[PDB]
C-alpha cells in the first residue's frame, strides 16, 4: 500500500502541550497499523474504552483525533467516561458515548526539570463544569465572593492557573505521564482512515 | 436551611484568651466562605475578617491587627475565633456570618463575651419610699435600687410577680467593675401606704435571693 | 479606606406611611463588568440577629415582602418602603461589598408618636444606704417623649456632675412612651453637709424646666 501516514509523531512528539491548552491533530486518508501502539506492550497504562485493541484491525472508522497532554501519575484515572475530579471537571473531560482508547506511559527521564517544572498549567478554579472535549485558554480572575477585583492578588481573587510541582526522586505518584487520546468516531460519511489490507 | 450553632456566653479577664465556634450544618463546609461581624456600643457594627476554608486565606482588618487569628476544622465541619490580649473595649457581641450566596448572607445567633475583672458579688437591694405626706397627684411611685451585683443580669419582679402592670425597669450600667439598676413602678393612692409591697431579686449566678419590704 | 454615612440617624414612623431610607458612599460602588453596584441592606431586630435584605441594591431577596424596595446606582443609594407594619419595629445598616476591609453603617433606628409628657419623682436616701456608709438621691424621668432629653443636677444652688449615671430603656410598647432613671452617688460625709438637693430637668414640650427638691430636716 501507498501513502503511509506518520500516525506515531503523536507519540514520538519533542513538545507537548498543557491540559487546559491541549492539542487536537487531526488525520485523515491515510493507513495505521494498530498492532504497534498494543501488541508492542511498551507502554504502561492502556486501555480501551468501548472497543477491542485487537478488532480494529478489520473494524475501521472515518477520522479520527489525536489528543495529547501530560498529567500526574495519579491522575490517570480522571481520563475515563464518566469521571469528577481535578481535572475532570476543569481541564479534559470524557463523554458517558466514548469509544476512543487511552494510551499512557511514563516520561520520568525527559520531562523531570529537577527544581520545579514551571512550564505546564492546570485550573483548579473555574466558574462551571466544563463540558466534554471543550478546551479554555483565557484567563480571567475567579471570583468565590461577593467582592470586585481588577487585576488584584489578594483575598479570593487569584490566578486559575498553576504549576505541576514534578519531583524527580518520588514514589510514583504524580509522576508526569504522557495521555494520547485517540477518539475513534464513526459516522454516517464514507470512512478515510482503515487499517493494513 | 443553613444551621449556625455558636457557643453560649463566657465569662472572661483582660490578658486572657477565648475561643469562639461556629457549627455549620446543611452545606458543604469547604465550597462557600466564613466572616466574623463584632457588635459593640449597643448598635454599631464593625468588621473583624474573613477565612475562605478551602485553601485556607485569611483576612483580617486594621482594627483587628494581632488580635484574632482564625482557624477551621474540616473534619468537624466548624470555624475558630480565638482572641488574644484581651481588653476592657472587647467586650461586646460576636456574630458567625456564612457567605452562601450574594442573595442572602446567613448569620447565626450571637456569642456574648464579658470582660471584665470582677468576682462574683451577691446583690444588695435598697429599698425607697417618698417622704411626702400627701401630694395633689392621684397616682404614687415607688423604687427600688439594686446595687453591688456580678454578673449581669438578675430578675427584679415586684410582689412575686404579680403586680406587672406598669413596671418600669431600666438597664444596668458599669461603676466600678460592678453593675448597677434600678426599677420603679406606678401605684394608685387608694392601696398605698394602706397596703404593703416588695421588691423581689433574684440572681442565678450567686443563687441568692433577696426580699426587702417597702 | 471607604466610608459611609446615613442620613438621618432616627426617624419617627407611624403605621401606614412610606419611609425612605439614605445610604451615601465616600466614592463609586460600580463595578464596570457586572454592571452592579456592590450595596447590601440589613435589618437588625431587637434580640434577634440581623439579617440581609436587599442585595445589589435593586433586587429584593426571597422572602422579603414585596414592600422592601430597594433602588440607586453610583453613589446615592435609597431604601424605600411602601407601607411599614408593626413587625418593622428594628435597626437598618447598610454594608459595602466593593473593597476590603468590609465597612458598616451607622445604623438608622425607626422610633413610635407622639407627644408623651414627663414628671418627675423625688426619692430620699434610704436606711441601709446611709449605714453602708453613702448616699444615693434619685429622680425618675418616666413617660416621655422624645428622646432627646437632658437633666441637670444642682445641689445647694451649685451644679455638680461627678457621680451622675443616667439609665435610658427602650420605648414601651404599651404607651409608645420612653422612660429614663438618673443615680447621683455621694458619701455620708457629703450628705451631712449640705441640705438641699436638686434635679431639673429640660423638655422641648414645656417652656419652663421641671423643678422638684426635698429637705434633709
Amino acid at each position: 500500500i501507498t501513502n503511509l501516514c506518520p500516525f506515531g509523531e503523536v507519540f514520538n512528539a519533542t513538545r507537548f502541550a498543557s491540559v487546559y491548552a491541549w492539542n487536537r491533530k487531526r488525520i485523515s486518508n491515510c493507513v495505521a497499523d494498530y498492532s504497534v501502539l498494543y501488541n508492542s506492550a511498551s507502554f504502561s497504562t492502556f486501555k480501551c474504552y468501548g472497543v477491542s485493541p485487537t478488532k480494529l484491525n478489520d473494524l475501521c472508522f472515518t477520522n479520527v483525533y489525536a489528543d495529547s497532554f501530560v498529567i500526574r501519575g495519579d491522575e490517570v484515572r480522571q481520563i475515563a467516561p464518566g469521571q469528577t475530579g481535578n481535572i475532570a471537571d476543569y481541564n479534559y473531560k470524557l463523554p458517558d458515548d466514548f469509544t476512543g482508547c487511552v494510551i499512557a506511559w511514563n516520561s520520568n527521564n525527559l520531562d523531570s526539570k529537577v527544581g520545579g517544572n514551571y512550564n505546564y498549567l492546570y485550573r483548579l478554579f473555574r466558574k462551571s463544569n466544563l463540558k466534554p472535549f471543550e478546551r479554555d485558554i483565557s484567563t480571567e480572575i475567579y471570583q468565590a465572593g461577593s467582592t470586585p477585583c481588577n487585576g488584584v492578588k489578594g483575598f479570593n481573587c487569584y490566578f486559575p492557573l498553576q504549576s505541576y510541582g514534578f519531583q524527580p526522586t518520588y514514589g510514583v505518584g504524580y509522576q508526569p505521564y504522557r495521555v494520547v487520546v485517540l477518539s475513534f468516531e464513526l459516522l454516517h460519511a464514507p470512512a478515510t482512515v482503515c487499517g493494513p489490507k | 436551611e443553613v444551621q449556625l450553632q455558636q457557643s453560649g456566653p463566657e465569662l472572661v479577664k483582660p490578658g486572657a484568651s477565648v475561643k469562639i465556634s461556629c457549627k455549620t450544618s446543611g452545606y458543604t463546609f469547604t465550597e462557600y466562605t466564613m466572616y466574623w461581624v463584632k457588635q459593640s456600643h449597643g448598635q454599631s457594627l464593625e468588621w473583624i475578617g474573613g477565612i475562605n476554608p478551602n485553601i485556607d486565606d485569611t483576612t483580617y482588618n486594621q482594627n483587628f491587627k494581632d488580635k484574632a487569628t482564625l482557624t477551621v476544622d474540616k473534619s468537624s465541619s466548624t470555624a475558630y475565633m480565638e482572641f488574644r490580649s484581651l481588653t476592657f473595649d472587647d467586650s461586646a457581641v460576636y456574630y458567625c456570618a456564612r457567605d452562601d450566596k450574594a442573595s442572602f448572607a446567613f448569620w447565626g445567633q450571637g456569642t456574648l463575651v464579658t470582660v471584665s475583672a470582677a468576682k462574683t458579688t451577691p446583690p444588695s437591694v435598697y429599698p425607697l419610699a417618698p417622704g411626702s405626706a400627701a401630694q395633689t397627684n392621684s397616682m404614687v411611685t415607688l423604687g427600688c435600687l439594686v446595687k453591688g451585683y456580678f454578673p449581669e443580669p438578675v430578675t427584679v419582679t415586684w410582689n412575686s410577680g404579680s403586680l406587672s402592670s406598669g413596671v418600669h425597669t431600666f438597664p444596668a450600667v458599669l461603676q466600678s467593675d460592678l453593675y448597677t439598676l434600678s426599677s420603679s413602678v406606678t401605684v394608685p393612692s387608694s392601696t398605698w401606704p394602706s397596703e404593703t409591697v416588695t421588691c423581689n431579686v433574684a440572681h442565678p449566678a450567686s443563687s441568692t435571693k433577696v426580699d426587702k419590704k417597702i | 479606606d471607604i466610608v459611609m454615612s446615613q442620613s438621618p440617624s432616627s426617624l419617627a414612623v407611624s403605621d401606614g406611611e412610606r419611609v425612605t431610607l439614605t445610604c451615601k458612599s465616600s466614592q463609586s460602588l460600580l463595578y464596570s463588568t457586572n454592571q452592579k453596584n456592590y450595596l447590601a441592606w440589613y435589618q437588625q431586630k431587637p434580640g434577634q440577629s440581623p439579617k440581609l435584605l436587599i442585595y445589589w441594591a435593586s433586587s429584593r431577596e426571597s422572602g422579603v415582602p414585596d414592600r422592601f424596595t430597594g433602588s440607586g446606582s453610583g453613589t446615592d443609594f435609597t431604601l424605600t418602603i411602601s407601607s411599614v407594619k408593626a413587625e418593622d419595629l428594628a435597626v437598618y445598616y447598610c454594608q459595602q461589598y466593593y473593597s476590603y476591609p468590609l465597612t458598616f453603617g451607622a445604623g438608622t433606628k425607626l422610633e413610635l408618636r407622639a407627644d408623651a409628657a414627663p414628671t418627675v419623682s423625688i426619692f430620699p436616701p434610704s436606711s441601709e444606704q446611709l449605714t453602708s456608709g453613702g448616699a444615693s438621691v434619685v429622680c425618675f424621668l418616666n413617660n416621655f417623649y422624645p428622646k432627646d432629653i437632658n437633666v441637670k443636677w444642682k445641689i445647694d444652688g451649685s451644679e455638680r456632675q461627678n457621680g451622675v449615671l443616667n439609665s435610658w430603656t427602650d420605648q414601651d410598647s404599651k404607651d409608645s412612651t420612653y422612660s429614663m432613671s438618673s443615680t447621683l452617688t455621694l458619701t455620708k460625709d457629703e450628705y451631712e453637709r449640705h441640705n438641699s438637693y436638686t434635679c431639673e430637668a429640660t423638655h422641648k414640650t414645656s417652656t419652663s424646666p421641671i423643678v422638684k427638691s426635698f429637705n434633709r430636716n
